[PDB]
């Protein structure tokens, strides 16, 4: 991780 | 204005010149940008729970088309590719790139100024969709913990979770007490309700919960009766079932975590991804050794132990239907 989205 | 002037000034990486190009295309927003200045500032920051100190530092900050040229082209085309989403979830949540602190206090509160522009937009979605005024309040609120969670992780004043806010702002997701739900879809085109859980409000108590779940299909089928969702969807660290190695049966995770049905496979145990998900969250981790993080709780000490072991934390998926 560490990111997000949500795509 | 060129993209290319803009980028260069502001300092951003090549790989942001795509963007800048969709901007530039895109052009200024029909309605201007309107920063609120002084104590109308003040009192909006506030009805958002930012934290004194960063208020303060806010509006003493806030940017001039005249002297900011490029963060002030940046800010119009940011504000106006958000607004042209308004109340569609099925666009990507981009909010755009964090702005280099070389820029200093203007750069790096930016989305904070790109929010405060965007509430008169949203609020008026809120309205047409006949949403109460103390939900939209309390939903657009997050904006002050996301500020004060900047200046706990890094040590100054600044707002990096602008992808999340575009949920918000574009009126798509709503805080109905203890959790948050979004108006989503699954890869089928199914709607559902995405849950998430803010961190300002107290412990994840069951009867707060309930009451959440208890007003979500009243909420949405009211307000977006055309979604018809019948089921929460939730992805996180919360929902590894290993916690349950560290947890007591106290714990507010344990229990209602219990009512989850999870629906991804187990993962590989040598699968490091959920890693930086349950540090964030724990710890708002910054890199820093994992010796130097505190150990108060039995989730902090927990965290840390199953790292030390050499084993792994995962962000698993469920769902649960909607009461
Ligand atoms: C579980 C059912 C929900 C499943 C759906 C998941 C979809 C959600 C998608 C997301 O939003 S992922 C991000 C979720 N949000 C966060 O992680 C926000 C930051 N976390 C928190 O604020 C708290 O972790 C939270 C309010 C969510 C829960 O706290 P609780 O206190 O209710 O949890 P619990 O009762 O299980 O805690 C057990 C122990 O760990 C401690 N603890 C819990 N969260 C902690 C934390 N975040 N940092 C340090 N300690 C923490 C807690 O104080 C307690 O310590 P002791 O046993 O020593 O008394
Ligand atoms: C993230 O997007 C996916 C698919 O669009 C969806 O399944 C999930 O619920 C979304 N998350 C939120 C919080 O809306
Ligand atoms: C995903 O990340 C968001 C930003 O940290 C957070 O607000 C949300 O609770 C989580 N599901
Ligand atoms: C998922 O993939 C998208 C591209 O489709 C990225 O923008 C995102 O950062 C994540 O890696």
């Amino acid at each position: 991780x560490y990111x997000x989205x949500y795509x | 204005m060129d993209p290319e002037t803009v980028r260069i000034a502001l300092g951003l990486e090549e790989r942001t010149a795509a963007w800048l190009t969709e901007l530039d295309e895109l052009g200024p927003p029909a309605e201007p940008v309107r920063l609120p200045r002084g104590e109308e500032a003040r009192d909006l920051l506030r009805r958002l729970e930012v934290p004194e100190l960063d208020a303060e530092e806010i509006v003493a900050a806030a940017p001039d088309p005249d002297r900011d040229p490029a963060l002030w082209w940046l800010l119009e085309r940011t504000h106006h590719a958000i607004v042209r989403h308004m109340g569609d979830h099925r666009a990507k949540p981009r909010g755009g790139p964090p702005l280099p602190y070389e820029g200093g206090a203007a750069a790096r509160y930016f989305h904070v100024y790109v929010f405060l522009a965007t509430v008169p937009a949203v609020r008026r979605f809120h309205a047409e969709r006949g949403i109460p005024d103390e939900v939209g309040w309390e939903t657009l609120t997050q904006l002050g913990e996301l500020v004060a969670i900047h200046r706990r992780k890094y040590g100054q004043g600044g707002m990096n979770m602008q992808w999340w806010t575009t949920y918000h702002l574009r009126g798509i997701l709503y805080r109905l007490g203890r959790l948050q739900f979004s108006l989503a879809t699954g890869k089928d085109g199914t709607p559902h309700l995405g849950l998430a859980v803010p961190e300002w409000g107290g412990p994840l108590l069951p009867k707060a919960y309930d009451e959440s779940l208890h007003r979500a299909r009243p909420f949405f089928d009211r307000h977006f009766p055309e979604h018809g969702a019948r089921v929460a969807w939730g992805s996180s660290w919360m929902l590894d079932p290993q916690l349950e190695e560290y947890l007591t049966e106290d714990s507010n995770i344990i229990q209602l975590a219990r009512f989850w049905t999870l629906t991804d496979s187990a993962p590989e145990p040598g699968n490091a991804d959920g890693d930086s998900s349950i540090l964030e969250f724990v710890f708002r981790y910054n890199g820093q050794p994992l010796d130097e993080l505190p150990q108060r709780s039995s989730l902090e000490r927990a965290v840390i132990a199953h790292l030390k072991a050499g084993r792994h934390w995962h962000m698993r998926t469920g769902f649960v239907k909607l009461p």
